[PDB]
Parts: C-alpha cells; structure tokens; sequence
C-alpha cells in the first residue's frame, strides 16, 4: 500500500 | 551501428535527466537546515526524499517503463531508489575532496555527515570506492543516464511480477549502451567498459544490502524515524 509513490507514478 | 531508435532512446534518457536533475542545487534551501549525534540526518533525509521524487520523475520517461504495471513499477522504484541515488549523486561527488558538492559550503557533504545520519563505516567506505570507481569510468552522460535506466528497470528486484517483460525493457537499453560504447566511445576507456559498468550494478546492489540492513535498525528506534519524511517511510518501509 503506497499512496504517495503511487501518485507520483500517476 | 546505432539504430535510429536506439539514438531516440539516448536522447529521452539525457533530456529525462536534464528534467530531474538540477545541478543548480536551488531547492536545497528548503530543507531542514545541515547541522554540524545525528545531527545530519534531518537534512539528508530531507535531500534523499527529494531526491526520491527526481528519480521516480526520471523512472517514468525510461523507455517502456509506463508498459508496466502500476506493481512492478512501484516494486522497481522501491528497490532501486537508494542505488539510483548514489548513482546520481557521481554529478556532485568530486575526488579533490572525495566529497559531494553541491555549490556552496552548507551543502557540500562529506563522510563526516554521512556518520552524522546514522552510517558507519559499513556503507561509507563501498559508497566510496563506489562514487571513486564510478568517477573514474569518466562516463559520457549518455552512459550514465543509461545506467540508471538499466538500473531501475532490473527483472530481479524482490516483489517483480512480470520479470519478462522488465527483462525486455532492460535488454533494450543494454543493447544500446553495449552498442554506444562500440561506435562512440573511444580506445582506450572503452575497453570493456559495458562489463565495468555492469560490475558497478553488483556495487549498488551490495550497499543497498547494507543501507537496508542500517536503515532497519534506525527503524526500531520511533524518535529517529519520525525525523524521517513520510516519503522515506514509504519507499523504505
Ligand atoms: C542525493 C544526491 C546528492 C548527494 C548524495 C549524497 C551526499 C549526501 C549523503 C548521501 C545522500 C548518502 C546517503 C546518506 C546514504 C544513505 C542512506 C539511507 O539509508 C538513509 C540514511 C538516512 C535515513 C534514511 C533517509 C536518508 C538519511 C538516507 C535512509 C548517499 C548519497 C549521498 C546531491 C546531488 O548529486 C543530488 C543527488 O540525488
């Protein structure tokens, strides 16, 4: 679970 | 020879590059500020979760990286964040000093600041001889940009799901470094470079063993961690 890292992906 | 492709992925990866990194060091100023116990580790933790947020920018411009999954490409950058990083860090490290300058004297960092983040000589001296190593490959910046590409995108980090299709990705871009270095990349310092740069790839895994293994103890210990950025605490664990 990666909040951030995922919407710095997006 | 350089296929017209291989030219177009070479040219993504140095402008990707010159997007995330700049070498003016200007947002330094909005850390918190280096004190000189781990007097550096609010400051170097503030510089490695920006830093973190450069490397994710440059990972998503690496040709074929977004064909990924939004898994393997959070997997890759979890493991390879804290190797790209002292990859990147080469740009500032200088041997007139073994030191990494970053344009003033309140941001040059030596192996004393990194002991005051809570390292030993464990990481210090390989990450040493790794940036003196690194240094003297004198890598064109087509190379090194490459280098970090190949680094990310590598079908063995622990957690990869579809590790063919990472395994495509990383071939494509070692064809093109193993094909730069044959057709512009001079005698002598070509020679056998592609496996130099390969062994420097076994480096990095090493001290990211060893950054791992510190950062876990620095872990277990709340009123160092909460120095931490929510950043760090994510990508790191
Ligand atoms: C980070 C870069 C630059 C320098 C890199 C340096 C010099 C300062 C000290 C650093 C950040 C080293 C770092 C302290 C090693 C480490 C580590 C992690 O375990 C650690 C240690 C502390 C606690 C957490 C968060 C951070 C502080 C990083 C995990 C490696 C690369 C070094 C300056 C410029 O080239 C941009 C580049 O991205």
């Amino acid at each position: 679970n990666h909040p951030m890292l995922m919407n710095l992906l997006k | 020879k350089l296929s017209e492709e291989q030219q177009h992925i070479i040219a993504i990866l140095l402008d990707a590059h010159h997007k995330t990194y700049d070498p003016t060091y200007a947002d330094f100023r909005d850390f918190r500020p280096p004190v000189r116990p781990l007097s550096m580790l609010p400051h170097l933790a503030d510089l490695v979760s920006y830093s973190i947020q450069k490397v994710i920018g440059f990972a998503k411009m690496i040709p074929g990286f977004r064909d990924l999954t939004s898994d393997d490409q959070i997997v890759l950058l979890k493991s390879s964040a804290i190797e790209v990083i002292m990859l990147r860090s080469n740009q500032s490290f200088t041997m007139d000093d073994m030191s990494w300058d970053c344009g003033s004297q309140d941001y040059k960092y030596d192996v004393t600041d990194v002991s005051k983040a809570g390292h030993t000589l464990e990481l210090i001296e390989p990450l040493i001889k790794f940036q003196v190593g690194l240094k003297k490959l004198n890598l064109h910046e087509e190379e090194h940009v490459l280098l970090m590409a190949i680094c990310i995108v590598s079908p063995d980090r622990p957690g990869v799901q579809d590790a063919k299709l990472v395994e495509a990705i990383q071939d494509r871009l070692s064809n093109t470094l193993q094909t730069y270095i044959r057709c512009r990349h001079p005698p002598p310092g070509s020679h056998q470079l592609y496996a130099k740069m390969i062994q420097k790839l076994a480096d990095l895994r090493s001290l990211n063993e060893e950054h791992s293994k510190q950062y876990r103890s620095l872990s277990f210990q709340p009123e160092n961690s909460m120095k931490l950025t929510p950043l760090v605490l994510e990508v790191f664990g």
